[PDB]
């Protein structure tokens, strides 16, 4: 029996919220991007440390530990980009037009125009995150999705669906104390949810540009970031 | 044989 | 628009009606068939449903309500993932097997690679339903909302539009929660099977995504022949 | 244009 399930629903708040990784900086030259080699070496140095503390955020996402070795590899190794694209677009809320990869790297359109196949994806990431400013998402509710996208883009066991559920049961709690009514409940639930449907696809465009830039052997690519793109093949 | 793996149960 | 006006029954039944049919393959158990031709009997069943898919989506309630562009951009983004959610729902009572018509089950030892991926995921998918003991007024809601929010957020004033398809998205979660209360459901219970509703669909994107990688390699090997709709809906994604 | 711009203009 799993202790995620004993929970009530604060705690499982107070823990997810204890368990968010800390916001990483990038490299401190004032040089922006521009060129594909320096914008992706800096994304991709950057998304190599903060995969090291997904790793250690994911043992702390309640039911997680529970799972034998093996099921945690595979749920992150699934679910690793889109964890870094909701937390970039999570960032970037309060910066209309602007990705904040970092508190010192924010990119916009332009930038991503200087490589190719890589403006779509910001445009798709910066929508997001308008869609996520409009509907006002807040910090609690999106730790919730976070860990729900952990536990569900590798699913496919009754474990993780119990767990799952109880996600939903949390963010029903967080909805319906923040006053709103029962209606209001399971309409922004389903909103919140949809969205993880274009996170997944922004996430596979991700990984296919990353493929991409692998076979083009000109930015380094960490063992580690090389082993969770090798998932995917 | 997988850093993940080395990374996991630390 | 008569789309925001409607009941919870009322939209079901509208969906109910605007169902396509469920069409035959070219598959003869005779034939000895390899895999090129299993493919081409998929391309082929797939080109003839797209067809009644165009006008299913007509039927829609909102659908009609967006303009021409707008329309077009979101069967050119959702077209394989509703194929896909329709075979999985027709697959659901078949444990192992893949319903792509009636005269073509196929189990995931005949199927080539990265098909038999695909044909696993599809499988687990269709597990996942029988197991919720999903319903068929459930899968028309669900089909609706991959139509209408696939696309959405790759799009002035084109952004009111951008907003009735959230008012008609948020009538169909009415409705979906209309029929798990009428199904006896507590509370607790219907916001959980939403939930579970929709997470689903991110698998079946997922799905979609990882076919049309798949199908866009088939056609740089020029083994198999795309149609020329399905060459048209496949361009609108690109890759890779 | 399109033939899906036309089978839905039709
Ligand atoms: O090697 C990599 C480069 C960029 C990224 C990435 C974004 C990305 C990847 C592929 C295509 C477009 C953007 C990213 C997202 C969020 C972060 O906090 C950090 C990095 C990931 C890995
Ligand atoms: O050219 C195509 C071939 C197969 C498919 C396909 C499934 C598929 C596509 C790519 C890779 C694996 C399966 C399919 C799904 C549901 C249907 O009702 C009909 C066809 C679609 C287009």
């Amino acid at each position: 029996n799993s202790l995620a399930l004993s929970l009530t629903a604060d705690q499982m708040v107070s823990a997810l919220l204890d368990a968010e990784p800390p916001i990483l900086y990038s490299e401190y030259d004032p040089t922006r991007p521009f060129s594909e080699a320096s914008m992706m070496g800096l994304l991709t140095n950057l998304a190599d440390r903060e995969l090291v503390h997904m790793i250690n955020w994911a043992k702390r996402v309640p039911g997680f530990v529970d799972l034998t070795l093996h099921d945690q590899v595979h749920l992150l190794e699934c679910a690793w980009l889109e964890i870094l694209m909701i937390g970039l677009v999570w960032r970037s809320m309060e910066h209309p037009g602007k990705l904040l990869f970092a508190p010192n790297l924010l990119l916009d359109r332009n930038q991503g125009k200087c490589v190719e196949g890589m403006v779509e994806i910001f445009d798709m990431l910066l929508a997001t995150s308008s869609r996520f400013r409009m509907m006002n998402l807040q910090g609690e509710e999106f730790v919730c999705l976070k860990s729900i996208i952990l536990l569900n883009s590798g699913v496919y066991k009754d474990h993780i669906h119990r767990v799952l559920d109880k996600i939903t049961d949390t963010l029903i709690h967080l909805m319906a104390k923040a006053g709103l009514t029962l209606q209001q409940q399971h309409q922004r639930l389903a909103q919140l949810l949809l969205i993880l449907s274009h996170i997944r696809h922004m996430s596979n465009k991700g990984m296919e540009h990353l493929y991409s830039m692998k076979c083009k052997n000109v930015v380094p690519l960490s063992d580690l970031l090389l082993e969770m793109l090798d998932a995917h093949r | 044989h997988k850093i993940l793996h080395r990374l996991l149960q630390d």
